[PDB]
């Protein structure tokens, strides 16, 4: 998703429906990147 | 509406007053889908028993295929109690 | 004994399997929110297993009496074997589907727990058709 | 585990105690096994009120091991 | 009959029809006709 994402977001003539679409992937990215850490900090029921 | 092909020539390819009489009798809805039918009548197999392991296997691969007509057969499994008055006369017609 | 506590983690496959195809997109409307639910019996599942699989650090399981943990612990995953030969007939989809589905969540009357998990589907696959 | 003569010195009258829970033994074996695999609403031939006996049946086998298996084997 | 459950399922357990009349029950089945009365008509009648 993030290769797609950044390798669609930079092209210029992929205009704004798609750079706005990309730009809604990459915040949905953002978002995902919280449980990483979560996943982390319960080690630091699951099983 | 459409009982010419399956109603009138059905009514006419009989081999045998209630020559027009046999489609009032047999007027069916189109409108319906009331099967008669029970989990009793899978016995009706049973009284076949030539080959009674392909005869019983037979029902769950009907039903397993996806056409719903399989319901309405619960009395065309038991048929005609008459002696062969069905099944004879397609060794006639074979001649 | 094993083999007691073998058909319930076969079960498991069936369904998991039952996510990731009738969850592909292109079965149809009800039949992808049946998947929609399996994914939450999957997980439900697993949180069952969740209680029992730390165990071996302590000794609480034993091969006997693990039939006695399963036994009430079956229903939330055993009864939707069939729900996947209830869509898998033809391929069914749409009210050609609810139908099956409507009789089936009135099906089993004698031990009266498969009839929940038939209903609960139909509540979320019949409300988008 | 009928030890038939001999069989380091123990004479006929144990093998008279032993062949009485035989006959207990064979009969919670066999209508264990009888009471065992259910039915699930498909035998063909079991009406859903054997289901309901039959899981009574199991209830009460239930109790009997869990009798049986509080013993002390501390006892003579 | 030229079908999977119109000819497979009329020669399982003795079986025997005329194959015309025997296609015709067959579709009738689709015709969403009551099981009984097509076969008291035609009972009634041969």
């Amino acid at each position: 998703i993030r290769r797609y994402t950044d390798q669609r977001s930079l092209d210029r003539s992929f205009g704004l429906v798609g750079q706005s679409f990309c730009a809604a992937l990459h915040q949905e990215l953002r978002e995902y990147y919280r449980l990483l850490s979560v996943l982390h900090s319960q080690l630091q029921s699951l099983t | 509406r459409i009982h010419h092909d399956v109603n009138e020539l059905l009514s006419l390819l009989r081999v045998h007053a209630e020559v027009y009489i046999d489609l009032l009798q047999k007027n069916r809805t189109p409108y319906v889908t009331t099967t008669v039918s029970a989990h009793s009548a899978k016995v009706k197999i049973a009284e076949f028993s030539r080959t009674p392991e392909d005869f019983l296997k037979k029902y769950d691969e009907l039903k397993s295929k996806n056409t719903r007509n399989l319901d309405p057969l619960v009395y065309l499994l038991s048929k005609l109690t008459e002696d062969k008055e069905t099944l004879q006369y397609l060794q006639q017609n074979a001649k | 004994l094993v083999h007691r506590i073998l058909p319930v983690a076969a079960s498991y496959s069936a369904v998991t399997r039952f996510i990731e195809e009738k969850s592909s997109f292109e079965y149809g409307q009800v039949n992808h929110a049946l998947a929609a639910a399996m994914r939450t019996l999957v997980k439900e599942h697993l949180i069952l297993v969740s209680q029992l699989e730390q165990l071996h650090r302590q000794g609480l399981l034993s091969l006997q009496k693990l039939w006695f943990y399963i036994q009430p612990a079956m229903r939330t995953m055993d009864i939707l074997a069939s729900l996947a030969t209830s869509v898998d007939k033809g391929e069914c989809l749409g009210g050609s589907t609810l139908s099956l589905l409507h009789d089936r969540s009135f099906s089993y009357t004698g031990d009266s727990q498969a009839q929940e998990l038939c209903l609960y589907l139909t509540k979320a696959a019949s409300a988008p058709y | 585990k009928r030890g038939v003569h001999v069989s380091g010195a123990s004479p006929e009258s144990i093998s008279s105690l032993l062949s009485e829970v035989a006959e207990y033994g064979t009969c919670y074996t066999r209508l264990s096994h009888f009471s065992l695999q259910p039915v699930l609403d498909s035998l063909y031939s079991k009406g859903l009120v054997f289901q309901a006996f039959t899981s009574g049946l199991r209830r009460y086998l239930q109790y009997y091991r869990a009798c049986v298996l509080s013993t002390p084997p501390t006892l003579s | 009959t030229e079908e999977m459950e119109l000819y497979e399922l009329a020669q399982a357990a003795g079986g025997g029809i005329d194959p015309d009349v025997f296609k015709i029950l067959v579709d009738l089945l689709k015709l969403n006709v009551a099981p009984l009365a097509v076969f008291q008509m035609l009972k009634s009648m041969c």
